[PDB]
């Protein structure tokens, strides 16, 4: 049913890829004992503040723990960064954009 | 599973050179790879985790590469204080697995032993038995043999040798030689001896002592 | 800081059962997996298996499915493995670890498990003083021989730890179906007999302690 926002932490299982529409394929494991837990999922200007203005990917979720998730998302022109999962150890990565 | 085939199983290297241990893992696990260290008497205790990361407080002079299923692990400027086992564990997927381990020694200059002789105790002797023992100490290399005469006659049973791991600091073995006796046989005889014999002479270190004294 | 405590050394008959605790403090319990580690005799080590102390899921190593239990306590914070049908290839030392940045991290200290019919034997404690006679150099060499205990392990310091430079502990070795194991301490020739120095050792195993100060023979 309901289930409430991931309080762990998440690794890049494999690089970052993109397509030919300008989106990226994010491939994330996670490390908690809270799963099945929603995916805290966001995008950033380079300043900070959050753009999430788009992501493909429904209702991203970890339903088991030895099991990587796929998110689909769509960054905005230019640097910005793609933020998984919440707090001090949230998993931060830049990207660049045509 | 993950099958983790290490080597070599044991290592010797002078202080400064460089070790390298390696892990080959027979299905394909990206970069997590894991490097222990343990010590003789110790817990594991991780020195690197997944994707070469240099646990904090560990001395960077250890690292780690490879992606896939060939890894390595090295140690530049070897320390005497690095002698340990060293394993790898492999996180990509369950059941974890480890590789079997490789022993590290330093290779130093040749050292004769310190040898001394202790007869049994007096509480030993209440008890009803009699332990002699001589203390081989700070020696290098680890090979040594050791002679027990009673009364100048040699003696073979009764007899426990038990090396030290080699010592963190100057790199030396102890030995200690253990030969035990009733009592009553103990009090029949007079002369005790133990030689030691070392690749530092052609002639035996030799340590006696006599019940009279 | 973080830490896990197990429980002390098992003497089990084969054929029995045994139960090890973990102690956890310093961080969330609840928030990190705990694994159990199994290291043999000749040093190898072998994952049992996982428990999520949040919901009590377990996974195991297919190779201990049979054998292993695992099972967690909130209350106080304490995760156990559970042996059953114990052989002689279940002797060997047992660690509990915590998961975190997907390496097992902060490993307990062991604990040590024998599975033997033979009985549990309190060590003899013998001070190892230099001969009769003479006895001078620059420096001196005392001993202390811990003698016929069952099972492993005892540990030995010398002046309640205060004394460890110079120090050789020996590797503990079976004879006669007993433990035998001894250290020996070098220090200056005007430390001792001034000095006083003194053996302790522990076999908790036993509840036995003994502290053994080095006399001169004479």
């Amino acid at each position: 049913m309901s289930y409430v926002m991931c309080t762990g932490s998440f690794k890049l299982e494999k690089e970052v890829a993109e397509t030919q529409h300008g989106t990226v394929l994010v491939q994330v494991k996670y490390e908690g004992t809270d799963a099945p837990c929603k995916i805290p999922f966001s995008t950033q200007d380079e300043k900070g503040a959050t753009q999430n203005g788009r992501l493909i990917t429904a209702n991203p979720i970890v339903t088991d723990k030895e099991k990587p998730v796929n998110i689909e998302a769509e960054p905005p022109f230019g640097e910005s960064y793609i933020v998984v999962g919440a707090g001090e150890k949230a998993l931060k990565l830049s990207w660049f954009k045509k | 599973e993950t099958t983790v085939t290490q080597s070599p199983a044991s290592l010797s290297v002078a202080t400064g050179e460089k070790v390298t241990i390696r892990c080959i893992t027979s299905t394909d696990i990206d970069d997590d790879m894991n490097w222990y260290q343990q010590k003789p008497g110790e817990r594991p205790k991780l020195l690197i985790s997944e994707g070469n990361t240099l646990r904090p407080g560990v001395p960077s002079r250890f690292s780690s590469s490879g992606y896939g299923t060939d890894f390595v692990f090295t140690i530049e400027n070897t320390l005497s204080e690095d002698v340990a086992d060293y394993f790898c564990l492999q996180s990509d997927n369950l059941p974890l697995t480890f590789g079997s381990g490789t022993k590290l020694e330093i290779k130093r200059a040749d050292a004769a032993p310190t040898v001394s002789i202790f007869p049994p105790s007096s509480e030993q002797l209440t008890s009803g038995g009699a332990s002699v023992v001589c203390f081989l100490n700070n020696f290098y290399p680890k090979d040594i043999n050791v002679k027990w005469k009673i009364d100048g006659s040699e003696r073979q049973n009764g007899v426990l040798n038990s090396w030290t791991d080699q010592d963190s600091k100057d790199s030396t073995y102890s030995m200690s030689s253990t030969l035990t006796l009733t009592k009553d046989e103990y009090e029949r005889h007079n002369s005790y001896t133990c030689e030691a014999t070392h690749k530092t002479s052609t002639s035996p270190i030799v340590k006696s002592f006599n019940r009279n004294e | 800081e973080v830490q896990l405590q197990q429980s002390g050394p098992e003497l089990v008959k084969p054929g029995a059962s045994v139960k090890i605790s973990c102690k956890a403090s310093g961080y969330s319990f609840i928030g990190y997996y705990i694994h159990w580690v199994k290291q043999s005799p000749e040093k190898s080590l072998e994952w049992i298996g996982e428990i999520n102390p949040r919901t009590g899921d377990t996974t195991y190593n297919q190779k201990f499915k049979a054998k292993a239990t695992l099972t967690v306590d909130k209350s106080s914070s304490t995760a156990y493995m559970q042996l059953t049908s114990l052989t002689s290839e279940d002797s060997a030392v047992y660690y509990c670890t915590k998961r975190i940045n997907w390496a097992l991290d902060y490993w307990g200290q062991g604990t040590t498990l024998t599975v033997s019919s033979a009985k549990t034997t309190a060590p003899s404690v013998y001070p190892l003083a230099p001969v009769c006679g003479g006895t001078t150099g620059s420096s001196v060499t005392l001993g202390c021989l811990v003698k016929g205990y069952f099972p492993e392990p005892v540990t030995l310091t010398w002046n309640s730890g205060s004394l460890s430079s110079g120090v050789h502990t020996f590797p503990a070795l079976l004879q006669s179906g007993l433990y035998t194991l001894s250290s020996s301490v070098t220090v200056t020739s005007n430390t001792w007999p001034s000095q006083t120095i003194t053996c302790n050792v522990a076999h908790p195993a036993s509840s036995t302690k003994v502290d053994k100060k080095i006399e001169s023979r004479r």
